[PDB]
């Protein structure tokens, strides 16, 4: 029996707390040495170090997508702390998280499956006896979404709800389960 | 990379992160798993020039690789069913933030029969190597013959890469009729022997080096002649 990759799922914009406490046993003697790794949409042939612990001293030196972004959230990490914060969450930053402790001839791993969905908002409303249609369309967003248009339209009634009303012969409410968002649209015949 | 071991004996699974330079290895890790299986174990770790053998591995692991020239290489000793599964190298070079994983699969035979029956006259093949997926590994490669209980040695025959003309063949017992059978620069030191006599019954202790790090083997050779009736 094992532990899975505890998952983790954030907004965008805003700071992921991945916790990972230490708990160093008499043997472990060696020099103290952790070190963070992130793996981009999980690639499995490569990862990449954030932060790194050593000398007792931080390195925050790598990953340029990270620069000034990742921190320790402990202040006294040898005191069996090595968690850290990730600000100002993106989609970039999505991946695998990784929790390396070494104090020979101690070792421990913890991994983190890290998940970023985005607010939806940025829809544009246009159109485009004609052949009509009317749009709602949203970016960046997060599926599954969903629409409602207002104003008391008749045969428009049952495309209440999707993001086209394909007309022939004021709102857009734009809502997934992290955010929500209005948008508004004119027409003439 | 799949790799055929028989209990017992050795293997080298490499690790070499091939860039177009000398670079110092910072670290690897080696972990186990069964095929399938999420769980797995620490086998040898490596950080700041301190090498961490670890677990139910702790006796048998080494890190053979050149620390200087981008290679984590591990040797695995006295291999054992348990040991079959997948292992990953996880790998970073100094002045690097790029962390390589390489995979191997290890499939586990069971043991060689320690005995050896032969007709006299026969030429009979003397199996002696250490699986690898890197070349050139085997430093040296020394046979040695007894029937020995409370009995000297004899040395059929050795080979030494260190050394100019490293072979050498017995010229006593085994005057011209024992040769390597395959090439140590695929890391296979087994041997044949061309005539076997009733004299040449005994024990053939075969030892395989990587450095300092001792591989031994032995089989005994019984050797029948059927009389006539
Ligand atoms: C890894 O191997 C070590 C032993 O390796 C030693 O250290 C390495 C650094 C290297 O130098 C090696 O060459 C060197 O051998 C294991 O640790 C040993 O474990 C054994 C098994 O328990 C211990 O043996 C015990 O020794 C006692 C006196 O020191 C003795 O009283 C005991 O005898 C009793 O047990 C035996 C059966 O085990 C029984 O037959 C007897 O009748 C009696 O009941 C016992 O033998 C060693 O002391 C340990 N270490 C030493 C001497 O350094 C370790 O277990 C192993 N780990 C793994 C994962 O393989
Ligand atoms: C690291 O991030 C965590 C996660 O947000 C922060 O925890 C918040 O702390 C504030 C201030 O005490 C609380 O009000 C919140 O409830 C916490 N979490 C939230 C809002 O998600 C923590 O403060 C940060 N620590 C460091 C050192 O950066
Ligand atoms: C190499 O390490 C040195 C230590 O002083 C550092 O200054 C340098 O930026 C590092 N360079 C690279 C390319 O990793």
């Amino acid at each position: 029996i094992t532990t899975p990759e505890q998952r983790i799922e954030k907004a965008k914009g805003e700071t992921a707390y991945l916790p990972c406490k230490f708990t160093l046993s008499p043997e472990d003697q060696g020099p103290l040495d952790i070190e963070w790794l992130i793996s981009p949409s999980d690639n499995q042939i490569v990862d990449q170090v954030i932060i790194l612990y050593s000398g007792d001293k931080i390195y925050d030196n790598y990953y340029p997508d990270l620069k000034g972004r990742v921190h320790f959230t402990s202040n006294d990490v040898k005191s069996g702390d090595a968690s850290i914060n990730v600000t100002n969450l993106q989609l970039s930053d999505i991946g695998t998280y990784q929790c390396k402790v070494k104090k020979a001839p101690g070792v421990a791993n913890k991994k983190f499956l890290l998940t970023v969905l985005v607010k939806p908002s940025g829809t544009r409303c246009f159109v485009d006896g004609n052949d009509f249609k009317l749009k709602c369309e949203p970016k960046e967003g997060s599926l599954p979404l969903q629409f409602e248009w207002q104003k008391m339209p008749t045969p428009w009634l049952a495309e209440m709800t999707s993001p086209v009303i394909s007309v022939k012969n004021y709102s857009c409410t734009v809502q997934n389960r992290v955010g929500s968002d209005q948008c508004m649209l004119r027409l003439d015949v | 990379p799949q790799l055929r071991v028989h209990v017992g004996e050795s293997v080298l699974m490499g690790c070499v992160v091939q860039r177009t330079e000398e670079k110092h290895v910072d670290r690897v890790d080696w972990l186990f798993s069964k095929d399938k299986d999420d769980a797995s174990e620490y086998v040898l770790f490596y950080y700041s020039n301190l090498s961490v053998p670890t677990g139910r591995f702790q006796n048998r692991s080494h890190l053979v690789g050149d620390t200087f020239h981008n290679d984590g290489s591990l040797l695995l000793q006295d291999v054992q069913k348990a040991d079959e599964g997948i292992y990953t190298c996880e790998i970073r070079l100094k002045n690097e933030s790029m962390v390589m994983k390489k995979p191997v699969e290890l499939w586990v035979l069971p043991e060689e029969p320690r005995d050896l029956r032969v007709r006299v006259g026969d030429t009979t093949q003397m199996r002696c190597s250490i699986q690898s997926t890197e070349e050139k590994r085997v430093t040296k490669v020394n046979w040695m013959f007894s029937s020995g209980s409370h009995t000297e040695e004899e040395t059929v025959l050795s080979y030494d890469s260190n050394m100019r003309s490293g072979k050498f063949q017995s010229l006593g017992r085994f005057r011209n009729r024992v040769d390597l059978t395959g090439d140590i620069s695929r890391n296979d030191g087994s041997i044949k022997l061309q005539t076997v006599k009733e004299s040449d019954q005994g024990i053939y202790t075969c030892s395989i080096y990587v450095g300092k790090l001792e591989s031994r083997k032995t089989i005994v050779l019984h050797v029948v002649q059927d009389e006539f009736q």
